């Protein structure tokens, strides 16, 4: 069907005008991506050093980077070799090229989730509604293998199997990993991944509002000084008759 | 008894060079005070959410 | 060629002004600003507003007409 | 001791409201009409969309207070 | 001694154009807008220069360079979104400047008006190629659609489009030459703005009453200096609340995907300030008809000084033409709304009626109304 279903507005902790992101939720959503979403989706523009000072310390992010193996080279014989990862390494590819993703995902290409709440209408609301909106198809419509019904996906036939259920991973802080909690955490993490400057942007905006609230009446007062020399000027016509 | 703007004019605002000096000194002091106040407002709006609020839990 | 001194020929006109340090920058700002703004908006509201009012009506009608254009016609699938 | 998703509890609590149960009634009238006909190309995705729109609107009104 | 301000040959021009320039005392805040445009131009140039130290005009690396600017350059996201929202602010100030010129009869300064419409064409071309530059999905498909409809010219159109492309389609050569042209045109815009200021300064500015303001003129400094400073401050407030709080309310989300030639978007738009012209371009079911409709929809401002049939310059004392002017602003907003809508019912008939009404109000209704208004004052 060509009819579309808009996702609703959720009360996010960063929804407000000066409201920053909850960094524990970004840490939990990074764990959700690492354990679930990294098998199919890529994060080509995010590195491990971006996690320092946001969700993890330097040594925690160093351990996270060294858990994986990165292709590197050329060696002195001219051959490629695996090495442990470091902080300057970006997040590992699931597939070496998109045609391998097409072959491994029944013809569908799992998109790079680095701008996925910036490239979709709804933002993180759309991601939450897509992850928590898998349901049985209604009567009249039928779907084949490799397809799953999702009313928030355009066309209502998504090639992605439902990846999140109750207790799909174990959190580091002991939070109960329900489907809604895991989806909210990964939506917060994807919002941070699309907008890493978000808290700094809102702090800059707060300083800008304070500075403009200081400076606009003062510049208005200077203008009205230099113009109130003219705005009380009185004229008189005195013809000699 | 002169008032505060009158004494501010007599000591600082008359000469243009002293006007520039008090503008520069007030600029640096206002910069320090304004960054401190605006920052404190920003963590007061978003307490328990920034990295410096949850930073003590993970550092060893 | 066109500067102060040779702009216009003015005779018998007296202007009075005072120093900006002598007068207030906001002389009765609200108590005369509100009726002046009300006078200006009542002299211009009938010329300005009704085009934007009918833009609002056309916008709402077009959006709702598109929404019922995407609506399923119940007359179909009635014969069988 | 299964870990209960708060989204489910909020979902039937929101389906207890009136616009959701009216849209659900139209959905059952549609599946009664469609599933009892042999050959047709009718699909009623639109009032399933209406029911989901109302239900997830009132779910998103109050879901996030139960999530840590 | 010697007055250095009125004698030094570099300070003499600065004096005559900004300090001792006799300006009308009663010009409203609308006369700020052109100065804002100049400031916006400088802002764009400055931000553009700081985008040019990290941007690469290669189709493999353009999106990667833009993401590197947003993510790794210190405050690079700030400069990029300042550049984008400053282009939007440029077009806001440009539209209000043109509306001031239309309302107050400033088009009787014919040379200034013609240099203006040349500047408007140059700014639109610069913004189009700049929007092509990040090489997103939306940039590639907007460039493809605009050049494909430019191919409608008979007997030279396909050759001209393949010459502009440098190939069979929109490719690496198109992006690199668009980077060069988008770099070089704002300096030509600055030179044309200098010519614009000279052609205005031969005769002074217009006032909202439309009368000869020679009896009441004031120096530009300090009155319009501090007024322009206040307008600059307000425009900076709106620009920074557009950048720091709602950085994507005016852009399209599909530009954050990489350019896929295989995948077409479901709905193709230019950015919002082109949108009304796009509506006019699709109000005729003929390719040449739509192209000439767009060209005359921009060039009707150049045709405007020959349509003035009234004995009064401004619209301050002309209520019927005021009503027609606000109806013109109304259906310009309507065409802007239609241009972002897909081509089904009732958007097609609304856009056709809006384009017909736009051309009939500018061409027919305003001179007839001016004749009627002259008849009411016992002048005709
Ligand atoms: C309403 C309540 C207050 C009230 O009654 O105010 C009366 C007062 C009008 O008093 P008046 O005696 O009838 O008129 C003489 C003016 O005050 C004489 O002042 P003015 O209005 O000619 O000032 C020049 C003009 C200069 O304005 C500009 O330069 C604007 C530039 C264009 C807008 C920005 C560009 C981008 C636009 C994107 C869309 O400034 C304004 O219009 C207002 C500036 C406010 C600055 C911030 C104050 C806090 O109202 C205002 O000034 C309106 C704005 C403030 C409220
Ligand atoms: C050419 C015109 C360029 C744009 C002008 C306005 C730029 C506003 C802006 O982005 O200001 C950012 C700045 C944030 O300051 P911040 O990075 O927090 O550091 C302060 C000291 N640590 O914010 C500030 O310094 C305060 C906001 C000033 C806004 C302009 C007032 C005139
Ligand atoms: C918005 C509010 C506009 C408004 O207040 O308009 C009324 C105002 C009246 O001003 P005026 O007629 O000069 O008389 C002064 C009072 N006796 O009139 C004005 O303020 C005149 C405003 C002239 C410029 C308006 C520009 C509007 C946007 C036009 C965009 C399209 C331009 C054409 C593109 C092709
Ligand atoms: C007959 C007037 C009666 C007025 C009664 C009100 C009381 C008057 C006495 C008390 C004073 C109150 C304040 C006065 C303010 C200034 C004076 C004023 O408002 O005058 C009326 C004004 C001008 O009158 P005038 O121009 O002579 O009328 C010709 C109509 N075409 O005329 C108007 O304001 C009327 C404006 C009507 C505009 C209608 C526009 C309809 C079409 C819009 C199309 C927009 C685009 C649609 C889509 C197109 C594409 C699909
Ligand atoms: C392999 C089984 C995958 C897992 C694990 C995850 N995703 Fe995925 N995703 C996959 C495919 C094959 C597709 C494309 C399907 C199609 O029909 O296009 C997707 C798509 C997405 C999208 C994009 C939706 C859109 O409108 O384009 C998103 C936002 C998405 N997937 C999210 C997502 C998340 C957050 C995951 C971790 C829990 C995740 N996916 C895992 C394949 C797979
Ligand atoms: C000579 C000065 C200029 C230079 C060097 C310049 C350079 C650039 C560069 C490198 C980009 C790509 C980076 C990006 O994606 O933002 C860009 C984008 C852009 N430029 Fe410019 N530019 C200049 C002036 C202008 C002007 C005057 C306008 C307005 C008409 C403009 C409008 C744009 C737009 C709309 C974009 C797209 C922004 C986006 O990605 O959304 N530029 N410019
Ligand atoms: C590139 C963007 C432009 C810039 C930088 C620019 C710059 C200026 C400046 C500085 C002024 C003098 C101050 C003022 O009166 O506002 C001015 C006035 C003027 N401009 Fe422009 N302008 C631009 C676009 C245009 C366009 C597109 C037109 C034609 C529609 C135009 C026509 C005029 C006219 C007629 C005036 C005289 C104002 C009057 O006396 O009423 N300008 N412009």
């Amino acid at each position: 069907s060509d009819l579309e279903l808009h996702p609703p507005s959720y009360p996010w902790s960063h929804r407000g005008l000066l409201s920053s992101l909850d960094h524990t939720s970004i840490r939990r959503g990074f764990q959700v991506y690492k354990q679930v979403c990294s098998s199919c989706h890529s994060m080509d523009y995010v590195a491990y050093r971006h996690l320092v000072g946001v969700c993890y310390t330097e040594e925690e992010a160093k351990a996270l980077a060294e858990e994986v193996e990165v292709q590197d080279g050329p060696n002195d014989d001219g051959e490629m070799f695996m090495r442990p990862g470091k902080l300057s390494d970006y997040f590992p590819k699931p597939y070496p090229n998109p045609e391998a993703a097409r072959a491994a995902n029944n013809g569908a290409l799992p998109p790079d989730l680095s701008y996925i709440v910036r490239a979709r209408h709804g933002g993180e609301d759309y991601v939450f509604s897509l992850l928590t909106g898998y349901c049985e198809p209604p009567t009249g419509v039928s779907l084949r293998e490799g397809l799953y019904f999702n009313p928030y996906f355009p066309g209502q036939a998504i090639g992605m199997a439902p990846p999140i259920y109750t207790e799909v991973l174990e959190y580091d802080d002991g939070t109960p990993a329900t489907m809604s909690q895991v989806a909210k955490d990964v939506a917060t993490f994807l919002r941070w991944a699309s907008e890493p400057e978000h808290d700094h942007r809102k702090r800059m905006g707060l300083k800008m509002l304070l500075m403009m609230g200081l400076l606009l009446p003062l510049t208005y007062a200077m203008k009205r000084h230099k113009w109130s020399v003219l705005k009380s000027r009185k004229l008189a016509y005195r013809p000699p008759k | 008894s002169p008032t505060i703007p009158s004494r501010l004019y007599s000591l600082l605002f008359r000469r243009t060079s002293t006007f520039a000096l008090t503008i520069a000194v007030g600029a640096l002091f206002f910069e320090r005070a304004f960054d401190q106040g605006a920052d404190a407002i920003y963590e007061h709006i978003n307490e328990g959410k920034l990295w410096k609020h949850i930073k003590h839990k993970y550092e060893n | 060629g066109r500067e102060f001194g040779n702009l216009a020929r003015i005779r018998h006109v007296i202007s009075y002004s005072l120093s900006p340090f002598e007068q207030r920058a906001f002389p009765s700002y609200f108590s005369k600003g509100i009726p002046n703004v009300l006078r200006r908006t009542r002299e211009r509201i009938l010329r300005v507003a009704p085009p934007f009012v009918v833009v609002y009506l056309i916008y709402t009608w077009g959006n709702q007409e598109f929404e019922q254009s995407k609506r399923k016609n119940p007359a179909m699938y009635e014969n069988d | 001791e299964e870990l209960v998703d708060p989204l489910t509890t909020v979902r039937e609590h929101c389906e207890q409201l009136e616009k959701c149960v009216k849209a659900r009634e139209r959905l059952e009238l549609c599946d009664n009409r469609v599933s009892s006909r042999s050959q047709t190309e009718e699909d009623c995705t639109e009032e399933l969309f209406d029911f989901l729109h109302a239900r997830d609107h009132c779910v998103a009104h109050k879901l996030f207070k139960n999530l840590k | 001694m010697t007055n250095m301000r009125k004698t030094h040959p570099l300070f003499k021009i600065i004096n005559h154009s900004f300090i001792d320039l006799p300006a009308p005392s009663n010009i409203s805040s609308w006369w700020n807008f052109g100065s804002l445009l100049g400031v916006c131009l400088m802002v764009q140039i400055i931000t553009g220069l700081f985008l040019a130290m990290h941007y690469t005009s290669d189709t493999m690396t353009a999106f990667s360079s833009v993401t590197h600017i947003c993510r790794d350059v210190n405050y690079g996201w700030l400069i990029r979104y300042m550049h984008a929202n400053g282009a939007s602010m440029f077009f806001i100030c440009l539209f209000l400047h043109v509306g001031r010129g239309l309302y107050y009869g400033s088009y009787t300064f014919m040379e200034t008006w013609n240099i203006g419409v040349l500047l408007l064409f140059a700014v639109m071309a610069t913004a189009f190629m700049g929007y092509v530059l990040p090489w997103g999905q939306m940039s590639f498909w907007g460039a493809t659609v605009i050049t494909n409809l430019l191919s409608a010219i008979p007997y030279i159109g396909t050759t001209l489009v393949e010459w502009i492309w440098g190939g069979f389609s929109v490719d690496k050569a198109t992006l690199t030459r668009f980077f060069a042209f988008h770099f070089i045109l704002p300096f030509i815009i600055a030179a044309l703005a200098i010519v614009h200021l000279l052609f205005l300064h031969e005769t002074g500015s217009n006032n909202p009453t439309g009368l000869n303001s020679d009896a009441d003129k004031i120096p530009f400094h300090p009155y319009y200096t501090i007024k322009d400073i206040l307008g600059i401050l307000i425009m900076f407030l709106i620009l920074m609340t557009l950048v720091l709080f709602f950085p994507d309310m005016l852009g399209d989300p599909d530009n954050y995907m990489p350019a896929n030639p295989l995948n077409t978007p479901p709905h193709i738009k230019p950015e919002w300030y082109f949108l009304f012209a796009y509506a006019i371009l699709r109000s005729i079911p003929n390719k040449l008809g739509g192209v000439l409709a767009l060209i005359l929809s921009i060039l009707i401002l150049a045709l405007m000084p020959f349509l003035h049939t009234s004995k009064q310059r401004s619209l301050m004392f002309r209520p019927i033409t005021q009503i027609l002017y606000w109806i013109l602003v109304a259906n310009l907003l309507i065409l802007t709304w239609i241009g972002g809508q897909p081509v089904e019912h009732p958007f097609i008939i609304i856009g056709q009626l809006a384009s017909i009404s736009y051309f009939s109000i500018i061409l027919i209704l305003m001179p007839i109304s001016g004749i009627i208004e002259d008849k009411m004052l016992k002048l005709y």
